[PDB]
């Protein structure tokens, strides 16, 4: 459990682990925990895995629903605030997940962190939930400067969750990353990320 | 109640539309520089207070609507527009588009027309704002939606709409567009206007915030618009 | 039940207005110094103990309302209006305005006009109070909200309004206004009044408290009014 | 069911009033020293028992009610009144006053007017009691609530009201109000009463409780009235 | 509301079918490389903006559906299609097929025809889409569903269906197929098209994504079409 | 409203029956080797995609029904019959019997003519299968089921039945049965058959699996039947 | 987690601790536990962060709705009360927060504290609410006078909050302040506040 | 409690102890624990005694109704599957009882065990259930042939319950036994079963 | 709480202890746990006097109602099953009161023991309930015969119940007994029973 997210001057990069365990039994290690909600808009999730993917599907269906219906793709803001409202209505039922929905929209770049009882907080800045987060956000803040490429942003996010990986293997050992550039929506998958961590040894 | 006629029209929608027709005229004139929305206060006598009559209702904070028809049906549909407009800010944290709100209040009209336990509204609304470009809508009791660049509802509808086929232009100066809509109003009533027996609001492009013409500001526009109103009711 | 005509008017609204015509007269006269409301009890028989009969109903501490139409409809609407005024106080800790109280119950009337489950409330209510400045509204069966400043509902509407059309000045000290309203009532019924067969309430500007004017206190006004009433009905 | 007519009257309510007139009269006379409520429980057949049949039903201990119109409709309303008077004692730990009770069952009858899947109760009730001072009421099937000094419902309404218009006085001895009351009853039927076919109950000030005038104790009042019942038919 | 006819039809369906004839023609051409759906947004006034009025709606990411009949019913019916589509996608992670999408919205029109609580939706839709092969449906206001290769609903149905029987192939390639439906549209309105008076969408096979034809991209096809529309019309 | 005729018939049901007659003819024939069911894919234009018109629905793995009457109703009844069939499966883990499937949708159909709030079905189905002996049922719009040894519904109702009275031998083989039905069908529409204006499906005993005869295997049975259809339309 | 709020002789100034934690961990750079409800009204929350956010949004929507419907701008009492009755209706899905809603209207200046158990009480010119409040009252009330400029008051608010922050090992950094002067609703935000508290050192 | 159920070449034979306790006290031994579902079908319960009694009446009433409604007796599987759905329908107030419902139809013989929380499994030949399963199955597996006759099976089926009920502290008070031979639905009764163990160690 | 109940050849007799085990507390001594449901039919309870008396009122009424409506005297089985459905419906409302309903009818004689968790067990001759169930039953077993006279059954019943009744001394004063002989629904009353069990001593 860690999510990191950073808002560059050339796009948006988010990262997450692939591995979250309940007990010593491994619930996933092949699940993506970054989902793509709308064309160039992602959702990243810290908490349990299960609720994260089921929830991302509803928010995706609703995002597609906003696009088709209103004749205009939804803002990052629109979908974050719509997830927040849903979470809050849904506090009788298991959707206690702390999510970072972010992307690009007509207003530029943003990532919102979404409180698990619903309640968005706008960031033009950087964020981590999780239990890997404590270390990662520290390392994240050290080499982040507001003049930053997404070329190096992917490196940094990998680096940050590598720090989280030292604690337990629960975080890291599989890591997803996304780069979003408003004309590319690239989800690296293990193999490529393995080479960006092959410059960091492990 | 609501059933199809052998023409395939709704008896009650056509009757609802005649209901609009005996209302009180409104008018909306658009430009690239704002949208002007004007509605005619009813003054039947001098006991009618005429500083505190609603004819231009503000719905959302950059979307106003004017009305004609049954003032009772209309307010309730307007209160409903205001709740829907704020439900948009609650669930998406962004104001409703002028179109988006228009559809949503017409769902409300359309549901009533179809159910036989309730009768359609005998109201038409003009919903005008700026979401990023000026818009002006006219909704019908059926719940039908038509974008427009100039329009009128009410009694003066026919007079004004015909009038706009000559005068209206695609781009106008806001100060021009404002005056052109007072001229139309003047024409339809078939008399010079007084600043306090007409209502005017506007969403401008620069403000993106509904503002409403105080009686004094209005004053010069009535005066320039009176000269052309005089020319017209001579020819 | 309620459907539009080929002429666009809801038959039930139009007929509810005939009920209001068929009722005992009230009256509102508003001046700058506060707003008065006068209602005719009449006659009765001589067995009717018509000095206990309400027709002026206090809605809120600063609001009263009078009525004409169906008595039954009237009382029930007034109980909802009273509930509404206190519900505002429950939820916003501030007294309801005269407009919003009048508005809320007109929305409630509009609910009973569009639904075919029920027939309309056949009542006109005058909502008078001093909420931030004297305001006197008149409500109509449909929920037509119109703000007046001297008006009449009931069997006396045609007469009393023509009276107010020449005679109403906006200036008036409170005493000149009470005498004015009393004269108007006298022309309708075509005779001198009895202060026990009329009931006068008022909301004042200075007190911002409602008081109902008892036959003792009303006495000097009645005397100055029966003078004028007799005079004008000899012209 | 219930619709307004162009004459501004809910036709079903006007038909209910005709139902009242076809029922058996009751009458109420009010004095300074209590209120008396007399009702004709007169039977048409020999085999019908007139030793138990109510036309004066006790509501609260301070309140009684009599009835005319459809006995079935009445009995449901009166049972409602009994419950309603008792609901007051639950929630405020005081006895309901006469106005508030009559008003409450009237608010109930008014609903059944304006509810489209159910029909107006066809009943007029005379709700008499002494909550502090004597009160007598006449309700109507409309929902109309009017306080009277002396009145009747039913067959006897036109005759007896008229009769009171000359003979009733603002104050009387209890004993005189009682004889006057029973005379009015005999004039209406145009025959002499027997004690075994009238019911007379009261609520007195001094007692502040309801008792019912036992046939033995009915007796002397009926004989005293008999002389005048003839006198007025020889007039 | 809806019941059988003595001729074994349903009145309300039949009069609803007439509602569609009284609408604004639309029209679909299916070829092996896509399905093209062009609708007539040909306007009534010059103040009706013909560049922000919509009559071809996207329903999913490979389905678009055009409409004729009443505007209000259509919008709502299609909104139901858009939710039913996405609901499918939610429950099965597979995008809803044209046939099956059409079946659920036909069930909905059928519910409102079936049941006596509500009147039918008075609209015919053409649902166009490539599920995995191009599919073109016609939906009728009863809830009937028919697969066509080329079809029309609305004003132009008589002209347009007759035209395809005289010119239409199935080895018809995409460009020629676009011109056919634009030519056919021209015949309906008995005039040459204007690119601002029609909206065109197509789900292609190769893309398998709906994309709308631009006002820019309309122009090559309108030019070609016009040579064939003029030839036919001036004969 | 569905009420009684003074002849003991339901009217809405008699009217529904004419809707069944004016529908698209099907037909089932049973032999002791399985049961066939043929339904005429009806085409009015060359622009119907006729290869995709469904007129024989599969309902379970051994049950199929074709239909005649109003197409909208027909589907929902069939969608109903599909869930119902599966529900039997869900709770008993058996297959539903063909008789019980017919009962259960006919019990549904009865509700729709029991309640005067909603309209009847106007669809008849031919539900044929192999429970454990071949079956064929004709359901009625009232909702009543009758076992037939070979029968039709629709516009061929009398033509097909009449034919079967003479031709039917009982005691038939499948290949004979197949052709026999085809003759009966070709005579319904009174012309010679092509395989692509009929859809044909069957449940064999010796497999108990449903199959729809693709036009490839269909063509040989047609060919034999075109000889007998010709013979008969030339006498 | 403390809020102070003070009614000045010509406006309202109030402040909170920006400090938002899960443990003790700082997830984002900004998490404003101060909301603008209406044009010159605030809502400061001491207690939970996420529950506050969503709840504020509701009230805020209703303050706008109020203005549009009544053709009158809400008074402080109106919003404040509106919130009490709201919390009480919605105790089924309780928000566990002690708010302060105050600011400026035609009527003048006032600040009300609102329970989730309900009831809106009015505080004359000082109020402190939170775990840090008992410490806050100390600093606030020595140097508060019935006549205090808005400018003199901002210095005092930051000081009153600051006394708490050094005391907790789960606070230290972040400040909210809003001067509401009857012309402006200025939200000073981290940078500007910082030089205010580089006059009181550490 | 212990049950068995034996599938045979000539029938179905089933047996259970007749200990039926209410509270925890044996009121009387004037009980059954074999209930007749259809003409040639039985239900034997392992679990709590209370649940089994009323539940037999319901399953049964539904089976006489199915015979009436469909003009045909139900199959072994139809009743067993129904009992599964029946359990799952009232699972808000759940009955915890493991019912072995089996007997005879045209398809042959079978015994289906149904679990209180879900589906009904078929048992091929041999089924047993209870706290006495472990011993009772132990008797079966060292003497069961699949060519086992109906009278033989009654002797084997008794021996399984006999051995099992001695060991437990929740099982005794006689053996109930049932032969379903599709000519008789014979219930051996206290009188008879007692003699089959009096060929043993009484 | 001890209940006995026994089916004779010529009567039906049942007995109970006067009050249940309530602790050292007592309320009244005209309390009884033996009620008459129909003319020749009783209900004896194990459990609370209050729970027993209320339910008994409902049953008596429905019995009376049964009788009237079908012009047939209800039989004991008809009431025992009627009471089975009331209990199962009310198994999550407090009625854990466990009933013996027996007496006499046209079809014969029985005692049915009815449980909160449903069903009805026809007890064919001897039946007890309670905590005194095992003690009291053993006394009965000893002298029971299927030919016992109505008076011998009375003598038996009082001795048997009196033995378990030794356990409580604030219920061992007074005894419930009932004779059902088709001519008498006789309920003896304390005094007339007390001279019988003077001989088995206080």
């Amino acid at each position: 459990t860690t999510t990191v997210g950073l808002v560059c001057k050339d796009g948006v990069v988010m990262a997450t682990e692939k591995r979250a365990t309940m007990g010593n039994f491994i619930a996933s290690k092949a699940a993506k925990k970054i989902y793509q909600i709308a064309d160039r808009m992602a959702m990243t999730t810290a908490g349990s895995v299960g609720d994260a993917q089921f929830l991302a599907r509803i928010i995706k269906i609703e995002a597609n629903l906003y696009e088709i219906r209103r004749e205009r793709k939804p803002t990052v803001r629109a979908i974050a605030t719509l997830t927040s409202n849903l979470l809050n209505s849904y506090r009788y039922f298991p959707y206690l997940v702390q999510l970072l929905i972010g992307g690009i929209d007509s207003e530029g770049k943003s990532i919102y962190s979404i409180d698990p009882i619903g309640g968005a907080i706008e960031e033009k800045d950087i964020v981590a939930t999780g239990s890997g987060s404590l270390t990662a956000y520290g390392v994240l803040e050290d080499r982040f400067t507001p003049e930053i490429g997404v070329d190096e942003a992917v490196e940094l996010a990998v680096r940050a969750i590598y720090s989280a990986m030292k604690r337990d293997s629960a975080s890291g050992d599989g890591i997803d990353v996304v780069k979003i550039t408003e004309d590319e929506f690239y989800q690296y998958s293990p193999e490529e990320v393995e080479q960006i961590l092959a410059k960091f040894r492990k | 109640i609501t059933v199809f006629s052998p023409d395939g029209r709704l008896f009650q929608v056509e009757y609802a539309r005649e209901a609009v027709k005996r209302g009180a005229t409104a008018i909306g004139i658009k430009c690239k520089e704002g949208v002007i929305l004007i509605a005619d206060k009813r003054v039947g006598s001098k006991l009618l207070e005429a500083d505190t009559i609603e004819k231009i209702y503000k719905i959302d904070e950059h979307i106003c609507a004017a009305t004609s028809g049954l003032v009772a049906d209309a307010r309730v549909l307007i209160d409903r527009a205001r709740i829907e407009a704020q439900i948009n800010r609650l669930t998406y944290d962004e104001p409703i588009t002028v179109k988006e709100l228009a559809k949503k209040i017409c769902d409300f009209k359309q549901q009533y027309t179809q159910y036989g336990g309730v009768r359609p509204f005998g109201v038409s609304l003009l919903i005008a704002g700026v979401d990023e470009v000026p818009k002006l809508y006219e909704t019908d009791p059926s719940g039908a939606l038509l974008e427009y660049k100039a329009t009128a509802i009410g009694m003066g509808r026919n007079a004004v709409t015909e009038f706009f086929e000559k005068e209206y232009r695609d781009d106008l100066s806001f100060d021009d567009a404002m005056v052109l809509g007072l001229v139309a109003m003047g024409l339809s009533i078939e008399s010079e206007l007084v600043p306090e027996n007409i209502e005017v609001g506007y969403v401008k492009v620069d403000d993106r915030t509904f503002k409403e013409v105080s009686p004094e500001e209005l004053k010069p526009y009535v005066e320039r618009a009176n000269e052309r109103i005089r020319e017209l009711l001579k020819k």
